[PDB]
């Protein structure tokens, strides 16, 4: 899952 | 080590290290700046966050490669433990800065939310390698939840720190807390509330907000 | 630090570090292995080379960013000097391993050529940041030239170490030695001689050789 | 200029 980059 | 360098020089060198993709240097410079004892500006908080996110990100990616090798199959275990210990030390360093004394000295809602989000993130990283693990999950959840409560009271639904917080809290729920429906509900309500607020934004603020909303949508797509 | 670890474990951990893209660890493991005092196998030489090429490569790229910032315009100078000093220390470490005692103990032509190529490469990296600079350029040229002489006597024109040597020597001539016609002549004759030899190769050897020939052609294209 | 990768 993508998190804040 | 950075105690003899001026605060301003440490900040300038952190910016140079970012341009040089020297993230370990960057983090050491920003640690030095934090330890001068003065509160951090918005730009300085972002520098701190970017530095340690990249350092710990490289460690997490290494740890995942080694853990996957370890499971297929003493050297692999020994080297995963070594990487794991280094990652825990970096997380302990960040949490140490937050607790001595960034959080307590954060008067403003936006500063305090930023630091509480970071606290959740670095407990989250600790939780990924933990097995006690339960205590770490609870510490992350509580930091995230206190940031959410302040953010909902003090910031609009499109604020990029509030959106980035909600993004990462939703990932926590899905990846760490085995609460995928909580993750989906949080991402969806966050996305819809920001959507209904875009009409108030400038072209610049609009770009900030819709960038993070896209991450929320991507996760909802992978999760459902 | 690696003196208490078995040679075999250091090699295994170097391979794991490569998979984890932990190149500083990889280099420390391969340094440990070298210092056990036994000659290195072909695969071990490649591990040594890959580890330090990536470490020094990250340093060189950082140094170039900072040097370009420095020239447009004390912090930038100070931080470039710091990176520069770290890069010199890594090069000194590699050259130390080659001189104590990889080269002198390299009986075989292929081992000795591999190590002499490395010696040229790490003097070349030193030359890029030097200003004495003349001595370093001469040390690189002599190491490269001794490797060429052995390689021409002992290896076929398609051998990947001989081709990689000729590639890097040609880059030395063009980028360091201000001898662009020497660079072009070396790349061209190397390419033509390997071309005329491809008919002798297996499908595997053919793939090794034509990969490096493509690099030679790319440079000839940029240089003329 | 490209060197041996
Ligand atoms: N040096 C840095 N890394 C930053 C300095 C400042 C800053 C500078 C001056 C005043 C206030 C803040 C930052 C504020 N963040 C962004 O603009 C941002 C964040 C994430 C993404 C992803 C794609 N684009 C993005 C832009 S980031
Ligand atoms: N109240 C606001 N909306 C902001 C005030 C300031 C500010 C405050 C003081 C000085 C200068 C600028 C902002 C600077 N941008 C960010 O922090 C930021 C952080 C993360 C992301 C991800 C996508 N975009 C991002 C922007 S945003
Ligand atoms: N672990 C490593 N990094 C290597 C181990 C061995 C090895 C393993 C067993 C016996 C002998 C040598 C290597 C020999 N080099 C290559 O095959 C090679 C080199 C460059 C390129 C560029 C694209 N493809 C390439 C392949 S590299
Ligand atoms: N005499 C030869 N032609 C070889 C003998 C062995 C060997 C020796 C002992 C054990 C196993 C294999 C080779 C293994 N490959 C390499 O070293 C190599 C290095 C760099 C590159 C770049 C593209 N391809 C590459 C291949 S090449
Ligand atoms: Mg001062
Ligand atoms: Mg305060
Ligand atoms: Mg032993
Ligand atoms: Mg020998």
């Amino acid at each position: 899952s993508l998190s804040e980059r | 080590a950075m105690g003899s360098m001026e605060r301003a020089s440490l900040i300038q060198k952190a910016k140079l290290a970012e341009q040089a993709e020297r993230y370990e240097d960057m983090a050491a410079f920003m640690k030095g700046a934090v330890e001068k004892g003065e509160e951090l500006s918005c730009e300085e908080r972002n520098l701190l966050s970017v530095a340690y996110k990249n350092v710990v990100g490289g460690q997490r990616a290494a740890w995942r490669v080694l853990s996957s090798i370890e499971q297929k199959s003493p050297e692999v275990r020994e080297y995963r433990e070594k990487v794991e210990t280094e990652l825990q030390g970096v997380c302990d360093t960040v949490l140490g800065l937050l607790d001595s004394h960034l959080i307590k000295e954060a008067g403003d809602a936006e500063s305090r939310v930023f630091y509480l989000k970071m606290k959740g993130d670095y407990y989250r990283y600790l939780a990924e390698v933990a097995t006690d693990k339960k205590r770490i999950i609870d510490s992350a959840r509580s930091a995230y939840q206190e940031a959410m409560d302040i953010s909902k009271k003090e910031m609009p639904p499109t604020n990029p720190i509030r959106l980035g917080l909600a993004l990462n809290f939703s990932v926590f729920h899905y990846e760490i807390a085995n609460s995928p429906e909580e993750a989906i509900s949080l991402a969806k309500t966050t996305f819809d509330e920001a959507m209904a607020d875009l009409h108030t934004l400038s072209e610049d603020s609009y770009k900030d907000s819709t960038l993070i909303m896209q991450l929320l949508r991507d996760n909802l797509t992978l999760w459902t």
